RNA sequence: AACGAGACUCUGGCAUGCUAACUAGUUACGCGACCCCCGAGCGGUCGGCGUCCCCCAACUUCUUAGAGGGACAAGUGGCGU
């Protein structure tokens, strides 16, 4: 048997999805026609294997993103999550409080407010 | 392949050339190499679309 | 509340069911085309034991059967196939009496004239073709036409002005003027390729759909986008009701029905829970066709079944 | 990035779908002829046997050989970071 697609079958199927993503549905016999229209595959046997990897990749891409294919419609949802996140309109705030040996680090840099104190358990970690 | 006679025996020559896929031409052959899939891609797809309806 | 309930299932096929046809002259007969190179004429014993039995199996084809439509009288069937041919059967014996040849590539759909004098088809060839019932090709619209697969064309049961509607993959709708075969008007929008288009019995609408997920309405003499209904995932095939002001759509796994007065869902027809371990658990619905009654619809799925749904109050 | 592997070329397996055939046929009857009742019948008619003779009959299942179609780990369930 074998059935380990060669790198010339796993590179067509990767370019095709990038260029034509909105045609390539999820069944095999329609993809076998779209692929025959868009590119020039000089054989029937090769055309079918390319169109058969396209379907695998399509089923996988209807989940999370795959690391060889950069499609337009799935960039923008990452671009969003980098532009901002649903969590906060405030900063994670300046109103935060700390403990000793830093009050004296500031006493030589001149701060005077919004802090706390607790002298830690009296020997190094255990 | 060819022969060459020199005053010390014979030499032989072998030459092989690979023709450069002349599409439809006469400089090389048609029908590119089998493992040569090639993808074509057009442009001008502007999606801006509200449902307008032209009339002829 | 007019609400649909699962009446029964039909079974016996061997591939996807892709089209269903019905005709008022015979209420017990139903025609279903499939993905196994054959079409089936059923015999509806409405007993709940099995709502039907396969009466006859028409054969002769080399590939998938994309479209099927019965004559106006209920004695001829016309079917169009991915092998690039149309066959005009004889629903008494079988015996395709006439066949049509010229499309270079897969015929995706066909339609019949209500006076049974003109035949139209569209194909992966990117061309509309009009024929006599003797199988001579009467006209080919290669110019003026879509630039991609002509996925579905329909005849308008209009009073007098003969016009045919077309929907393709270049995400356009095109209305035609018969007797001159020039494009009347276009209809633009529809981000995504188109799967179907269908007109109301009187003819004022074309409920079209496709990859957009939405069903758009259009006008047949005014020429405006009336409104959009938001459908969800994808729209396989659309159909208007015979006796009411309803539109039914086959979304991916389930059916949706809308009342056009106030543009609202009547219901979603689902199917039952299964323990399937996967994405796309549901077999998808492919094409659905109302009865002549208006009291039942059949819909064909991608698991070789045809399911029957009936209205109740 | 290149070669080898693979792709490729021939062949075997499937089409009652297409193209079309006295240098391949089949079915029919136009036949007719032979033979037996071998069965209704009588012996013809109803039938049975024919690589017996025909058709300017109908067709392509069998034969031949061309164009396309078909299979992709594609569907479903497990094991896989
Ligand atoms: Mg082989
Ligand atoms: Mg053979
Ligand atoms: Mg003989
Ligand atoms: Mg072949
Ligand atoms: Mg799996």
């Amino acid at each position: 048997m074998g059935r380990v697609r060669t790198k010339t079958v796993k590179k067509a199927a990767r370019v095709i999805i990038e260029k034509y993503y909105t045609r390539l549905g999820n069944d095999f016999h329609t993809n076998k026609r779209v692929c025959e229209e868009i590119a020039i595959i000089p054989s029937k046997k090769l055309r079918n294997k390319i169109a058969g990897y396209v379907t695998h990749l399509m089923k996988r891409i209807q989940r999370g993103p795959v690391r060889g294919i950069s499609i337009k419609l799935q960039e923008e949802e990452r671009e969003r999550r980098d532009n901002y996140v649903p969590e906060v309109s405030a900063l994670d705030q300046e109103i935060i409080e700390v403990d000793p040996d830093t009050k004296e680090m500031l006493k030589l840099l001149d701060f005077g407010s919004l802090s706390n104190l607790q002298v830690t358990q009296p020997t190094v970690g255990m | 392949v060819r022969h060459v006679l020199l005053r010390q025996g014979v030499l032989g020559i072998k030459v092989k050339i690979m023709l450069p896929w002349d599409p439809s031409g006469k400089i090389g052959p048609k029908k590119p190499l089998p493992d040569h899939v090639s993808i074509v891609e057009p442009k001008d797809e502007i999606l801006p679309t509200t449902p307008i309806s032209e009339q002829k | 509340t007019e609400q649909m309930t699962l009446r029964g299932t039909l079974k016996g096929h061997n591939g996807w069911v892709t089209q269903i046809a019905t005709t008022p002259q015979f209420p017990d007969m139903i025609l279903s085309a499939s993905r196994d190179k054959t079409i089936i004429m059923w015999k509806l014993t409405r007993d709940e034991t099995n709502y039907g039995i396969p009466q006859r199996a028409l054969r002769g084809h080399s590939h998938f059967v994309s479209d099927v439509v019965i004559s106006s009288d209920g004695q001829f069937a016309l079917s169009g196939s991915w092998d690039g041919t149309l066959r005009l059967w004889d629903l008494t014996t079988g015996t395709t009496t006439r066949r049509f040849v010229g499309h270079t590539k897969d015929v995706l759909s066909v339609a019949f004239s209500s006076d049974n004098r003109q035949i139209v088809s569209g194909s992966r060839d990117k061309t509309i073709k009009l024929w006599n019932t003797l199988g001579v090709c009467k006209y080919t619209v290669q110019d003026e036409s879509h630039s991609e697969w002509v996925s579905c064309v329909r005849f308008s049961p209009n009073s007098s002005n003969p016009i045919i509607v077309s929907c393709g993959w270049d995400k356009l709708v095109k209305v035609w003027n018969l007797a001159n075969c020039k494009l009347k008007t276009n209809h633009i929008g529809h981000t995504g390729y188109l799967n179907t288009v269908t007109v109301s019995p009187d003819g004022s609408l074309c409920a079209s759909g496709g990859k957009d997920g939405q069903a758009m309405l259009w006008d047949l003499n005014e020429g405006k986008h009336l409104y959009t209904l938001d459908g969800g995932d994808i729209i396989n095939a659309l159909c208007f009701s015979p006796n009411r002001y309803w539109l039914c759509a086959a979304t991916g796994p389930s059916i949706k029905i809308w009342d056009l007065e106030g543009k609202i869902i009547v219901d979603e027809l689902k199917q039952e829970v299964i323990s399937t371990s996967s994405k796309a658990e549901p077999p998808q619905c492919t094409s659905l066709a109302w009865s002549a009654d208006g009291q039942t619809l059949f819909a064909g799925y991608t698991d070789n079944l045809v399911r029957v749904w009936q209205v109740t109050i």
